[PDB]
């Protein structure tokens, strides 16, 4: 309904957010009726934009289509629209300006990096009538949204997946830019080192154990509070080892008490036989006695008669005792045969079993772009709450078209490496060089600077960008604490598809746990015959120091093993990512390192306000702003997260320099 | 609130597997060594009881005795009075074993026999002598 719009805009349809409490403190402290009005006015405007997002949604346009009792308060509708338009909840992306854009530009902002966060902020700021220039070290826009293109071949080496349109802003962008979106069939068959598919009964076993082990950690972290150890934060990798150990321990604890039941009974029987043998010996001699008494032939005196009759009662008596004992001997004899044929589990996981487990671990090291030894046990899955609904997709025409679509109509200086950022009470100065010849030096002066420098760049020591004055201790510390990860990609261009073209992806189980991520997953995503091979976890950084030919070799081998040496030809063209080596990234995306938290992502976004130039002067305005995927606590390491951060700062910057007139 | 069914991990255990760098291997190598010790013990009682089973070959079939049907007559022949007194001295008050010895008398007649002939046979004196044993 209208309420679908609130969900698709990541907003609770039935209460006001902390954001809106700020801009509309009257309405939230006000009577619950005026609230309901507002939230409807919001949702309906969100709707109108959403239904067609290829055209600007002007305020007048909104008010026309809204009907009473709600279109009675024109100032509310005007406040609501202006709030939504500011924070890119409507009229963001690539719309068609109804009102052509006034050339009365107010303010000048310098944006570092033509990435998706940068691209999004620049369009918004320009959308708001500001002077924006984007500085750019590379000779192309997109940053980590790279897309390879040679002839008919197309394959991104950066992001390739849109994770769900359920509340994804990329949903809107896919209608503004013709993105050919294809779903990803979940089915992924695993193939072991030898080249034989894992049997279905095995596949399902290990996977289930995998999720079983992941719950295990969470229970251990939340219920047992196992989150510090030796004055160090516990990682997810440690908590997994501990859980696996404790399962291997339980296996043994079970065998121990199983055989302990068996030897209790053997001992219990062994003492039965002892009675049996002694009694049988006794019976043996008492027979002889009864027999000898029987031999004295009659006629006999009563004592000699008594002695037959009584040795007869005596021997029958012992014959019943011993009869009851082999009644009991049979009762324990089968129990021993039972328990010996009811043995519990021999192992917890076999060598071959674990190897399959590792692939699930490699797959999980790829999702977070880091070895599980570094992920925070407590916090690594905090974004896993805000997931989008729907299925993950890919971009058949290359994810490169989004940035390029955004880059339309913007001032972008490529081959321009920012090298010192200099911000003071009266304005800022950005100093860049030409990348091709580092001779040419450029000085850019501006009211504010938006920094979308990758976190790996901000991390670099010695610094590749100098901040004057230096970033304060709270912001650097955040940068140290945070995780910037690494996940590599190999793109294999062939003249003929010899894979199962109904499988989007299939995996390869590694030989050892140390190299679980070395090319452990392949993707068939494109119309052209192209396979993508992932390099995750510890394998990622190690493989950057290795010849491409070698890497494509190890690739070829693996495929040959899976499909036969004569079905896989040499690839016509090949490319391999070296993201950590790239100096304009120095990583792939951020992760929630152990000792970090989500708070750090919010630290990363707080803007910097410089000290007064003249002592005793009034508190200055903030001048340094941060966006980028590492700055958005709720949706990190994703293209949409970068985008939303860009929309966010452009909203922040603009309220700061153009003024927010929507708080009356 | 509870760990996923079929995953065991108690507060007690986790600490023991975390206390030292090699503690996890150390405990596991105990149970490993302890399991073989109990396994070797099992062989021993198997060997011991395989022996004790040879000694019981043939069971007691050759030492068994045939059963005789025996209608409980209530008359006390002078002989079977004398079997009773000897039985009393041999057993005391196992009224049942005594009944087994005579073979034609049941516990009740056996039981009150002690009273009808208590005087005439000095049963207390007989039992008194039977106590000393
Ligand atoms: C490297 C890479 C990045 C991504 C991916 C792959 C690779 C290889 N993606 C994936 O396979 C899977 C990731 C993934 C998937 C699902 C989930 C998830 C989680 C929870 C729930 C559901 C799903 C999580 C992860 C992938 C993906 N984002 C996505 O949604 N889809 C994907 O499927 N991700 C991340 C994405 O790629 C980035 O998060 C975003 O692309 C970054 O954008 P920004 O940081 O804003 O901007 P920039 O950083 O892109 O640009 C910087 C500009 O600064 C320039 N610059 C530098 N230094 C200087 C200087 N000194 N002077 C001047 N300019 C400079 C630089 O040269 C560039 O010009």
């Amino acid at each position: 309904g209208v309420e679908g719009a609130a969900f698709q805009s990541r907003l609770p349809h039935d209460r006001m957010t902390s954001q809106e409490a700020a801009c509309f403190p009257d309405i939230i402290s006000g009577p619950q009726q005026t609230q309901k009005v507002f939230l409807f006015i919001r949702n309906r405007t969100l709707q109108l934009w959403l239904d067609n997002p290829k055209i600007q949604l002007t305020f007048e346009a909104t008010l026309q289509q809204l009907e009473a009792p709600y279109n009675s308060d024109t100032v509310l509708v005007h406040r609501v629209h202006s709030y939504l338009e500011r924070h890119g909840l409507i009229n963001f992306g690539i719309y068609k300006r109804i009102k052509p854009l006034p050339t009365k530009k107010t303010g000048k902002v310098i944006i570092i990096g033509s990435g998706v966060s940068g691209l999004a902020a620049a369009r918004q700021l320009q959308s708001f009538g500001m002077d924006v220039t984007l500085l750019e070290a590379r000779d192309r826009v997109g940053g980590r949204v790279a897309t390879f293109r040679k002839g008919n071949y197309v394959a991104d080496l950066g992001a390739m997946v849109v994770t769900g349109l359920g509340g994804n802003p990329m949903a809107v962008v896919s209608k503004q830019v013709n993105m050919e979106l294809a779903k990803i069939k979940q089915k992924c068959p695993l193939y072991e080192a030898n080249g034989q598919a894992v049997p279905k009964e095995k596949d399902e076993m290990v996977e289930q154990e995998f999720n079983r082990l992941l719950e295990a950690t969470s229970y251990l972290s939340h219920q047992l509070d196992f989150n510090v150890l030796n004055n160090k934060p516990v990682s997810l990798g440690q908590a997994l080892e501990v859980v696996i150990q404790l399962q291997e321990k339980h296996v043994k604890d079970e065998q121990i008490e199983h055989w302990k039941k068996i030897v209790k009974t053997q001992e219990e029987l062994k003492e039965l036989l002892n009675k049996m043998v002694n009694l049988k010996e006794k019976i043996k001699e008492l027979h002889q006695q009864y027999k000898e008494a029987s031999e004295v032939k009659p006629p006999r005196d009563i004592t000699a008669e008594f002695l037959v009759k009584s040795k007869h009662r005596d021997l029958t008596a012992l014959c019943k005792e011993y009869d009851e004992l082999a009644e009991t001997q049979g009762k324990l004899e089968e129990k021993l045969q039972e328990l010996e044929a009811n043995p519990p589990s021999d192992v917890y996981l076999s060598s071959r079993d674990r190897q399959i487990l590792d692939w699930h671990f490699a797959n999980l090291e790829f999702a977070n772009a880091t070895p599980l030894s570094t992920l925070s046990l407590k916090h690594w899955d905090q974004d896993d709450d805000f997931e989008f609904t729907g299925s993950h997709l890919t971009v058949r025409n290359g994810y490169s078209c989004v940035p390029v679509a955004l880059a339309e109509g913007l001032d972008i200086k490529l081959n321009t490496a920012v090298r010192q950022v200099r911000y003071t009470a009266s304005g800022c100065e950005v100093i860049a060089v030409n990348t091709r010849s580092t001779s040419q030096t450029f000085i850019y002066k501006c009211d504010a600077v938006l920094c979308t420098l990758p976190l790996g760049v901000l991390k670099q020591q010695p610094p590749a960008v100098q901040f004057v004055p230096p970033l304060p201790e709270w912001k650097t510390s955040a940068v140290q604490r945070m995780g910037f990860g690494n996940l590599n990609k190999v793109v294999l261009c062939f003249d003929r598809v010899f894979w199962d073209p109904s499988v989007n992806l299939f995996g390869h189980v590694g030989s050892t746990t140390a190299s679980r991520g070395e090319l452990f997953l392949f993707w068939n995503l494109y119309k052209a015959p192209i396979l993508l091979a992932l390099v995750a976890g510890e394998a990622a950084g190690i493989m950057e120091n290795i010849s491409d030919d070698v890497i494509v070799g190890r690739c070829l081998a693996i495929l040959k093993g899976i499909f036969g040496s004569s079905a896989v030809p040499q690839p016509k063209e090949t490319v391999v990512s070296r993201w950590r080596a790239d100096p304009w990234a120095r990583g792939s995306y951020s992760y929630v390192a152990a000792g970090s938290s989500g708070n750090d992502y919010d630290l990363m976004a707080q803007p910097i306000t410089p000290g007064p130039s003249i002592p005793g002067a009034p508190q200055p305005i903030p001048r340094l702003f941060f966006a980028g995927e590492h700055t958005i606590r709720n949706y990190p390491a994703t293209v949409h997260g970068a985008l939303l951060s860009g929309l966010r700062e452009a909203g922040r910057i603009a309220d700061q320099f153009l003024g927010a007139m929507y708080t009356l | 609130r509870k760990p996923p069914k079929g995953m065991f991990l108690s507060q007690e255990d986790v600490e023991a597997v975390s206390a030292n760098a090699t503690a996890a291997t150390t405990v596991l190598r105990q149970l490993d060594m302890e399991l073989v010790s109990v396994k070797r013990q099992i062989q021993n009682i198997k060997q011991t009881n395989s022996a004790l089973k040879e000694k019981l070959d043939g069971g007691i079939e050759p030492y068994r005795l045939p059963e005789v049907i025996q209608k409980c007559n209530a008359r006390w022949t002078t002989e079977e009075q004398l079997l009773a007194v000897q039985a009393i001295r041999k057993y005391g008050r196992d009224f049942q074993a005594i009944s087994d010895v005579i073979g034609n008398k049941s516990v009740v007649q056996v039981k009150n026999f002690f009273v009808n002939y208590r005087r005439r046979f000095n049963i207390d004196e007989v039992l008194q002598e039977w106590e000393a044993e």
